[PDB]
């Protein structure tokens, strides 16, 4: 998971 | 304050990541997830032009109004550079190994910086074919937000998810200072105070709070609790003595600049806000902010 994805 | 806010244009879109206002013609330039860039005239409510540039987020996007240009940074790692009249692309170029979340023109000289995960800010020179002129590295997270000191942009300042503000100079390896923000998820934005009688930056985090800070000093002057999630930005308007503050809670928020009470709650209704513009002559006090489903540009009275 990408941290800041949104 | 009398506020006097008038709603100027909506537009429903994809998710705005990035938004800024062109200094001369009524345009904003919208930076869009699904990878797509729109440039809308938000006095005649007309679309100037929209270029699919990517499919990945296209995270940082502004205008470079000397040159008729746009520039964007994308997930694909890459800057692209589109002059705006004709839709050509001038360049397209791997800047990061990484997310770019970030762009920042320097004023007066060919400069622009990109903000990244990799980890560092890079300084591109455009009077020299885009070629990458320094590397910023010391940051230890995510470099969310980059912002030259518009009194001095020989300085710039980088908000970053290792939970630091760190301030530079063109030419110089290691920062000038390190602001630990004591802001634990993190520092999404980063922005100064443009007028000579403060030598204030102000940050935003994941930790619902907005920080002032003295240059001069190092110190934290304020913190600004009025967020119920993730605080995107935070900006000092231009002219008006206010604080704009946007949030993931769907808010846009008002301060008193001066006492750091709220002005007005703005419940715009295209739920989280991610990122700000505000007019580079103050034209009508014109701001902006992109959100989850478009954007909305706002007149402020005086």
């Amino acid at each position: 998971l990408k941290i800041k994805k949104p | 304050m009398k506020l006097d806010i008038k709603k100027t244009f909506s537009n429903r879109s994809d998710r705005v990541k990035g938004i800024d206002f062109h200094p001369t013609e009524p345009w904003v330039l919208t930076t869009l997830y699904s990878g797509r860039v729109e440039l809308w005239n938000y006095e005649t409510q007309v679309e100037v032009r929209s270029i699919q540039v990517t499919e990945t987020p296209v995270r940082a996007g502004k205008f470079i109004a000397r040159k008729n240009w746009i520039i964007v940074g994308s997930d694909d790692f890459r800057i692209r550079v589109f002059n705006y009249n004709t839709g050509e692309k001038v360049v397209d170029f791997e800047a990061h190994p990484d997310y770019i979340r970030s762009i920042a023109v320097h004023p007066t000289k060919p400069y622009v910086l990109s903000g990244s995960d990799d980890l560092t800010v890079k300084l591109w020179n455009w009077e020299n074919n885009w070629a990458l002129e320094q590397t910023f590295e010391g940051h230890e997270h995510f470099v969310m937000c980059v912002a030259f000191n518009p009194k001095d942009p020989s300085t710039f300042a980088s908000g970053c998810l290792d939970r630091t503000v760190k301030v530079w100079s063109l030419g110089q390896s290691t920062p000038n200072f390190t602001l630990t923000t004591g802001q634990e998820r993190g520092v999404n934005y980063v922005d100064y105070y443009p007028l000579p009688d403060k030598p204030y930056m102000i940050t935003a985090s994941d930790d619902l709070t907005i920080k002032i800070w003295d240059y001069q000093t190092k110190s934290c002057v304020a913190t600004l609790e009025g967020h119920m999630s993730n605080v995107s930005f935070a900006v000092f308007h231009p002219t008006l003595p206010i604080i704009i503050s946007g949030s993931e809670d769907g808010t846009l928020k008002i301060w008193n600049s001066s006492t750091y009470k709220v002005e007005k709650t703005l419940n715009v209704g295209l739920e989280r806000s991610w990122c700000i513009a505000t007019h580079p002559t103050g034209r009508k006090n014109y701001i902006a902010s992109g959100f989850d489903n478009g954007f909305t540009v706002l007149s402020l009275g005086n």
